[PDB]
């Protein structure tokens, strides 16, 4: 608009400059073009001075006026969403009664939690996080996702008093469990509320389906419900943050992109890794083909404080590491002496949200958003652990971007795009090191409940997961920090492995952690690897050739 | 000691510092890889804190603390260091006497100037402070030319005084974030490559000529002596420039582009010119790019080309349109572009670099902003100037050009008078919009009065009388003499006049008015002359029906000519086909009638003569010329060369064509004795040498084929009788051989090697070479008398000398026009604007004026090879053939390929067998690989047209093994070899050229070398010749 024509008048020093006027006849010229664009950034509009140049005309250059940052869609969305890959994924496996597959958690308040502020701040969660009224509909024998308005239920209210019970813990275990198991997926709320009432106060258990949340987005509604709570308590209008770009339309993007030469510039290395993976296999104690959750056990092993602290702070340093590249290099170690193995594919989860499209900001979008992709781990060259771990780290950033593109390859992209893959690493080992455990326990509004029980948002979450559904994974790997110690937690089937043959592999992983613990945090001198340096496809041969030739010049 | 923890990061180079790298280590002839900059800073500036900024900057920069590591590797690297201190060198001469300050300076500024950086062992900045007087201190920096252009040294020294603001003052820093380069790369490999590399292949598809300058001699050495020529437009100008830009919608700075386009349009003379502009390839798509040092800095090919009747805003629009559609693409590395070229490494030869902010004034423009000790009062800078010429340009208030001339290459007077074109050109230009690409004069009026000097000077005054009594004043000089003589039979003088009085009577009686034509369909014998010369004397146009010639075209002559009447011998009456009576010469009613003249009626301007010739439009042209004609030409050659009395010459030509029926009368008039060749031995070159030596032929007449030919003959030619003084040639651009000057040598002979076109008169230019040494293709020569020979464009304009352009012909010298097909006069003829009211001539042929004035010789524009950038001389090749001794006799030729593309070719005779590779050899010594001819075919005989010249349209067209996979010269050195270039297996030693190799792949190979071969080598060998042999000395 006339922002633009004042700028021309100011920048070529020009009055009454008319209407249609064009900028070489004005004086104009390249030096004056830069500063026009220069000036127009202090009211917010981005203009490419090869669009000023080409047109040279107050009109057709206004026409190219941009915004210098994408406003984000504020309104109530609604309508079809595409399935991305991991819930393609979800519908694909077809879990027996796949209605019970939640994500849940306990809050606390010792000073109350008075109902109608909660459900003023469930009112306004729902409706601004445009994913968590979905419906999935079923529709022509494939299943199809629908986003809604409000159209009444958005989630499901419950309260409770359990002060007269003298079982406050069995009664609040029995009824939250009683809650999991109502989940429609067609035609219903996906998040279901309770407010349980208890002679030190009151909690509020949150259920929500997993194809609508993921840890960042429990991060997410914590955050908001906070605001949401104190706003309302101290009396003003709910105003929640700013809407991020909503999961609709990432849905669109993620399958426009799933189509680009981008994404299939990857297919020569997911390639090289099937033909590859093949035939890695591992072993188990009993042959079984399938078997339901209820016979997941786990078994847990802790780092000590001290321990715990060295790892964080202290022993990347030697080779600047990020603490995944340790616990998967101990964790090849552990499978190196309790299978001998010589090879093992390990599925990863990864956060999900990469920079895969330009455009698009996510942070506060709330949705299933985790990426699976396998990672070969060599366990044939083990013995010298200094260069063992070189390995392990170089693995990590030689994969694509961070692993998302593989499930869009598998599950979105058109099947005559995808050449040569064939997708036949089912997971059997599967890994995710959460961080602090603290997506909840961080804001002082509530705290993690102590009646959590089986209803947490963890892998030790017993309820949120039908008994009657299969395992998907042989083992599942997690770790978490809490109470500033490292806690490793192995969930398997108590029909494919014996509890002892599980002790081993736990044990053999304590040993083989410490052992890189210690060796990191007393390598004095730090010995940086090809990832670190800028050159694209440096190899270590020629890394320390330039570093002996460095030597030689200098 | 260096320990690993010392290394930042470290990088592939940008394909700019590959460029600089390539040029650093390939380029090492001179020592001048270095920018110099030079500040004063009067005031009193703090030397230790100045020391300390500088090292802030230098811990500030990852630029400046770079090293390049090239030596050994798979690939260069750039490598960062956290720390590299540059030296600071401070010297104080407050205490010394002034001649001896300005002396040790000097001194120290010159030995900087010469001192290199090595890329992977020293900082790659140097400074020095001189402490002058109290409050005058100097500061001199240097950098690699790797590091930076010189304008980022505007940023540079805002962020060091920042730092020393800070340092003083004792306030912390406010310098923003270093903006990193690598966002530049990470832009680049955004970039689709192909088709960037597509749209300059697009750019560059019309280019054959190649554009030049002038240059005072050939490009022996790169070590310059640079010169800089700068000089200024009026206000007047200045101002206007700037309006028509505004008028026609463009930047002043395509004005002046357009400008320059116009004069290396005049240059040359092609409507198609292309020259460097330089472009900061900084794309404004990248945040913070205008406070981003490194090498943004890039040259791309400018490319003005108009069409024939374009005005100036048409052009000057073209080029706004394609500098705008260049715009995207510019990031380009100039050695990209030229990899789409025809030309590759040769396209540009000069800059035109166009500066609305200089360094100074901007680095100076500083000083009020900053309480600073200090107030900078000069910046000067020395930079690797890489081109022979730079024309810099400075818009202000007066547009200030500043030409950076190698003084080796340019003549001083070149550099002046290119300023007063360039100028010529803008006062044009300026003064109206409107006005053509031609009708633009680049001429100042001293040089328009000097070249209009040339009509003035061999100005002459002649008697320019009717011809035939000018034979009449001489036969009655000495009429006794014996004037023709054939066979072994003559005629006097006497005999002559009274023979001619008789047909001439005879004729006129049988009703030929002068105005008339009369056919000479005549044997080359005494009643011939006689029968031109009766006809003349009957007044009429003397028609040269050839005899020899086939029936249907002397049918075309006589119909087209629509003749009365043929004078005639009896039995060439069989060739005769139409309406016609005939006068048979022997007739007894000739020999009854009276001996004594008859009234002359005539007058100078009455219709003279006619010739029919080949030409390459079908119809006979039918030339036709007035006496007036004859009598300029006569004079000249009579009084200002010689032609004598004793002299025995021979009408060595056939009667067909211009120089016969002149070099008759040239006898004549100067009272000779003329010998006739019975015909069949003017093709018996042994039997003419036969004839000569019987008959003492003192002065002689050649065709230049003829020329080329006889002295092959080299016992013939050593046999030669010493009796010959003067040769006369025509037909163009003569080859001379060592051989034939030799020949001439052993003789002393007056080499009269003339020109001129048939139609305007048979010569109107001289030389020649007695004694001298002569040119091995002599130049036309200088104006004869009374004529005006001019260089002319398009629009008719003069331009100037040593430059190339259409000959145009004028004066006495010019027939009346064409016979018929009659508007070939207008197509052909104009009125001089150059001598209102002379005739003169256009001729198609390109020729020169040369620094000593004589006119040189281009050949025919609608026959102007261009093959592949070069306006090639071909008789360069024929010279390099024939004078290689086991050649007799050969021909080169322009013919085409199935697509239409130009090729040279070569018709060879051998004076042995042999196999012609070992010719095709010779020439590729001899010739650059340009013009050695692309095939060539071996024959017995090259055949002729009649008039001499090589009948290359009948001559055939032609037509129509060192691989080595598995037998190696030395196995390792051509195994490593084809490793590194990968494409394809490699010959036996094959040329990298001809695989069409880039410099990126050569450093890739002198660098796997170094480690693979271990050769100690210099890559200017592989520049040299990509032979692979090469290395068995460096490796053993
Ligand atoms: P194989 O083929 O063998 O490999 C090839 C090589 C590598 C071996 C080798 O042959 C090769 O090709 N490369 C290296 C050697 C070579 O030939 N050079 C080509 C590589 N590129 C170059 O570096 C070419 C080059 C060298 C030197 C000079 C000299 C200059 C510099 C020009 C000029 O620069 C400026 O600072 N001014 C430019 C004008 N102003 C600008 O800043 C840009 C204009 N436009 C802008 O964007 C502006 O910045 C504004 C103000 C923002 C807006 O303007 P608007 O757009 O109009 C300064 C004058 C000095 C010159 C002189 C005299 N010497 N050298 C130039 C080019």
């Amino acid at each position: 608009e006339s922002i633009l024509v004042s700028i021309w008048q100011n920048v070529l020093g020009i009055e009454k400059i008319g209407i249609r006027d064009n900028f070489y006849s004005l004086g104009g010229d390249s030096i004056q073009a830069i500063q026009v664009v220069a000036r127009l950034h202090s009211y917010q509009l981005k203009l490419e001075t090869k669009d000023l140049l080409n047109y040279p005309t107050i009109e057709q250059v206004a026409l190219f006026v941009k915004s210098t940052t994408r406003k984000s869609d504020q309104g109530i969305i609604a309508g079809n969403v595409p399935l991305t890959p991991i819930q393609k994924w979800f519908f694909g496996k077809n879990f027996t009664n796949t209605g019970h597959w939640n994500q849940s958690s306990v809050l606390y308040r010792p000073e109350g939690f008075d109902p109608k502020v909660i459900q003023s701040v469930m009112d306004k969660i729902i409706e601004h996080h445009d994913a968590l009224r979905m419906v999935y509909q079923h529709e022509n024998g494939n299943v199809v996702q629908h986003n809604r308005g409000l159209g009444g239920q958005l989630y499901d209210f419950f309260s409770y008093n359990l002060t007269a019970q003298p079982d406050v813990q069995q009664a609040i275990e029995a009824e939250t469990q009683r809650l999991h198991s109502s989940m429609n997926l067609q035609e219903g709320p996906l998040v279901k509320v309770a407010l349980f009432q208890t002679l030190h106060g009151d909690h509020l258990f949150l259920a929500i389906h997993h194809l609508v949340v993921d840890g960042i987005s429990w991060r997410i509604l914590f955050e908001d419900l906070a605001t949401g709570y104190a706003q309302a308590l101290a009396g003003q209008a709910i105003s929640l943050p700013e809407k991020t770009d909503s999961f609709q339309s990432w849905s669109q993007w993620l399958q426009e992109y799933a189509n680009e030469a981008d994404l299939l510039s990857e297919i020569p290395y997911w390639e090289s890794l099937e033909s590859q993976a093949k035939n890695v296999s591992l072993p188990k104690d009993y042959e079984v083909t399938d078997c339901k959750q209820k016979s997941v056990r786990n078994m847990r092993i802790r780092l000590h404080p001290e321990e715990t602290e060295q790892l964080l702070k202290h022993a990347n340093q030697a080779y600047q590491t990020e603490i995944n590249d340790l616990l998967l290099a101990a964790l090849g170690l552990a499978f190196a002496e309790w299978s001998k193995l010589a090879q093992i594919v390990i599925h990863l989860e990864g956060h999900g949200r990469e920079d895969i499209i330009e455009q698009a900001n996510v942070a506060r979008t709330v949705g299933w958003f985790t990426s699976q992709y396998p990672v070969l781990l060599d366990l044939k060259q083990t013995a010298p652990l200094s260069d063992y771990i070189k390995l392990t780290k170089e693995n990590m950033r030689k994969i694509p971007r961070k692993g998302i593109g593989y499930d869009i390859l598998k599950h979105v992209t058109l099947p005559e795009n995808r050449g040569s893959l064939s997708f036949r690493v089912q997971p059997e080992v599967t890994f995710n090191y959460l961080g602090q455990f603290d997506a909840d326990m961080r804001t002082e509004l509530f705290t993690r409940s102590p009646y959590s029980g089986g209803n947490t948002l963890g892998a030790d979450g017993k309820n949120n997961l039908s008994p009657e559904s299969e395992v998907y994974t042989a083992l599942n790997i997690t770790g978490l920090i809490e109470g500033g110690e490292l806690v490793l937690t192995f969930s398997y089937s108590s029909e494919q492995y014996r509890e002892e043959s599980i002790q081993q592999l736990s044990q053999s992983y304590q040993k083989h952690l410490l052992a890189i613990i210690a060796h990191c945090t007393e390598k004095k001198e730090v010995e940086r690897t090809p990832s670190d340096f800028s050159v694209k496809g440096l190899q270590m041969e020629e890394m320390d050739d330039i570093f002996e030739l460095l030597a030689n010049r200098l | 000691v260096f320990s690993k923890e010392q290394v930042q990061d470290m990088y592939a180079l940008t394909p700019m510092q590959e460029g600089m790298l390539f040029h650093a280590l390939l380029d090492q002839e001179h020592n001048s890889h270095l920018v110099q900059m030079s500040i004063s800073l009067q005031g009193d500036l703090d030397v230790g804190l100045f020391t300390d900024s500088l090292h802030v900057l230098v811990e500030r920069y990852d630029v400046f603390r770079t090293l390049f590591l090239y030596e050994k590797l798979k690939q260069p690297l750039q490598v960062v260091l956290k720390q590299r201190p540059i030296p600071i060198e401070f010297y104080d001469l407050s205490a010394c006497d002034e001649s001896e300050k300005q002396l040790r300076y000097t001194q120290y500024k010159r030995a900087d100037q010469e001192r290199t950086f090595h890329l992977a062992k020293d900082p790659l900045m140097r400074v020095a402070l001189f402490q002058m007087s109290q409050h005058d201190y100097q500061v001199i920096w240097s950098f690699h030319h790797i590091l930076m252009d010189g304008w980022c040294f505007s940023i540079i020294f805002d962020d060091l005084l920042a730092i020393y603001l800070s340092l003083q003052n004792k306030t912390a820093l406010s310098l923003e974030p270093v903006q990193p380069y690598s966002r530049f790369i990470n832009w680049l490999e955004k970039q689709n490559k192909q088709a960037a590399l597509n749209y300059w292949s697009d750019y560059l598809e019309a280019y054959e000529q190649k554009t030049t300058l002038p240059k005072k001699e050939a490009a022996f050495a790169k070590a310059f002596q640079p010169t800089q020529y700068r000089f200024s437009l009026n206000r007047t100008l200045t101002k206007q420039l700037g309006t028509i830009a505004s008028q026609n919608q463009v930047t002043l700075s395509t004005v002046i582009q357009t400008i320059w386009g116009v004069l290396l349009q005049k240059y040359n003379a092609a409507h198609d010119v292309l020259f460097g502009s330089v472009v900061s390839g900084r794309p404004t798509d990248i945040v913070g790019i205008d406070k981003m040092v490194g090498l943004f800095i890039n040259t791309i090919p400018f490319r003005v080309q108009a069409k024939a009747g374009q005005t100036f805003s048409e052009l000057l629009q073209a080029v706004h349109k394609r500098t705008l559609q260049s715009q995207p693409y510019e990031h380009v590395p100039l050695y990209d572009i030229q990899t789409q070229s025809v030309l590759k490494q040769e396209l540009i030869d000069h800059l035109l670099v166009i500066e609305n902010y200089p360094l100074v004034e901007a680095l100076q423009k500083k000083a009020l902003n900053q309480q600073i000790g200090f107030t900078i009062t000069a910046v000067e800078m020395f930079e690797p100037t890489n081109y022979d010429l730079t024309v810099m340009v400075m818009p202000k208030e007066e547009l200030a050009f500043r030409f950076d001339y190698n003084a080796a290459l340019f003549d001083e007077q070149v550099v002046q008078k290119l300023a007063g074109h360039l100028q010529q050109i803008a006062d044009c230009v300026a003064n109206n919009s409107g006005v053509e690409l031609c009708q633009i004069p680049l001429l100042t009026e001293a040089e328009t009065s000097q070249l209009l000097a040339k009509r003035t000077e061999t100005a002459a005054d002649y008697p320019a009388a009717t011809m035939h009594e000018l034979f009449s004043r001489q036969a009655e000089k000495t009429p006794e003499q014996v004037a023709v003589v054939f066979a072994d039979q003559h005629l006097t003088y006497r005999e002559l006049d009274e023979k001619s009085n008789q047909l001439a009577r005879f004729l006129r009686k049988k009703g030929i008015g002068t105005g008339s034509l009369v056919g000479t369909l005549l044997d080359r014998s005494l009643d011939m002359i006689v029968g031109i010369l009766g006809v003349l004397k009957a007044g009429g146009a003397f028609v040269p029906i050839d005899p020899e010639l086939p029936a249907e075209r002397i049918a075309y002559m006589l119909t087209h000519s629509r003749v009365p009447l043929v004078v005639t011998q009896n039995h060439l009456r069989a060739k005769v086909t139409t309406p016609t009576e005939t006068i048979d010469i022997n007739t007894a009613v000739i020999g009854e009638e009276s001996r004594a003249p008859i009234e002359s009626l005539n007058q100078p301007h009455d219709l003279f003569y006619i010739i029919y010739t080949s030409g390459t439009t079908g119809q006979p042209k039918g030339v036709m010329l007035e006496h007036r004609n004859m009598a300029n030409l006569m004079h000249f050659t009579f009084d200002q060369t010689n032609i004598a009395f004793h002299e025995k010459v021979l009408q060595y030509t056939t009667c067909s064509f211009d120089v016969c029926y002149q070099e008759i009368f040239s006898t004549l008039l100067s009272g000779g004795q003329l010998y006739l060749i019975t015909n069949e031995l003017r093709r018996h070159v042994e039997k003419l040498f036969a004839f000569i030596q019987e008959k003492q032929i003192s002065i002689l007449s050649l065709p230049v084929s003829f020329l080329k030919f006889i002295f092959n003959e080299q016992d013939y030619a050593q046999s030669f009788p010493r009796c010959v003084k003067h040769i006369i040639t025509a037909g163009e651009q003569l080859v001379v051989t060592h051989e034939l000057q030799k020949y001439l040598r052993q003789h002393r002979v007056f080499l009269h090697n003339h020109y001129g076109p048939s139609e305007t008169h048979v010569v109107t230019t001289c030389t020649m070479d007695p004694g001298q040494a002569i040119p091995e293709l002599p130049p036309i020569g200088k104006p004869i008398s009374n004529t005006g020979i001019y260089i002319l464009d398009e629009g008719l304009q003069l331009k100037p000398e040593g430059i190339v352009g259409e000959l145009y012909i004028s004066g006495a010298n010019v027939g009346r026009g064409y016979l018929h097909q009659p508007e070939l006069t207008a197509e052909k003829f104009l009125d001089n604007p150059y001598q209102p009211g002379e005739r003169m001539y256009r001729t198609g042929d390109l020729a020169r004026w040369l620094p000593d004035g004589q006119l040189e010789f281009l050949g025919r524009i609608d026959h102007q090879v261009k093959i592949r950038g070069h306006r090639i001389e071909l008789g360069e090749i024929e010279s390099r053939l024939l004078n290689h001794p086991a050649i007799k006799e050969a021909v080169v030729i322009d013919r085409a390929d199935e697509t239409g593309g130009k090729f040279l070719c070569a018709y060879v005779v051998l004076q042995k067998a042999l196999s012609d590779e070992e010719m095709r050899a010779y020439l590729a010594q001899a010739l650059p690989e340009y013009m050695i001819p692309s095939f060539f075919v071996t024959l017995e005989r090259i055949p002729v047209t009649p008039n001499g010249k090589t009948d290359r349209r009948a001559l055939p067209k032609p037509e129509g093994d060192y691989v080595a996979p598995t037998t190696e010269l030395e196995q390792k050195l051509v195994a490593i070899w084809e490793q590194i270039l990968g494409v394809s297996p490699i010959g036996i030693q094959d040329h990298f050229f001809t695989l069409g190799g880039h410099s990126l792949k050569a450093i890739q190979l002198i660098s796997r070398i170094q480690k693979e071969c271990q050769a100690d080598v210099p890559l200017r060998v592989l520049f040299e010749q990509p032979t692979i042999q090469a290395l068995a000395a460096y490796v053993e």
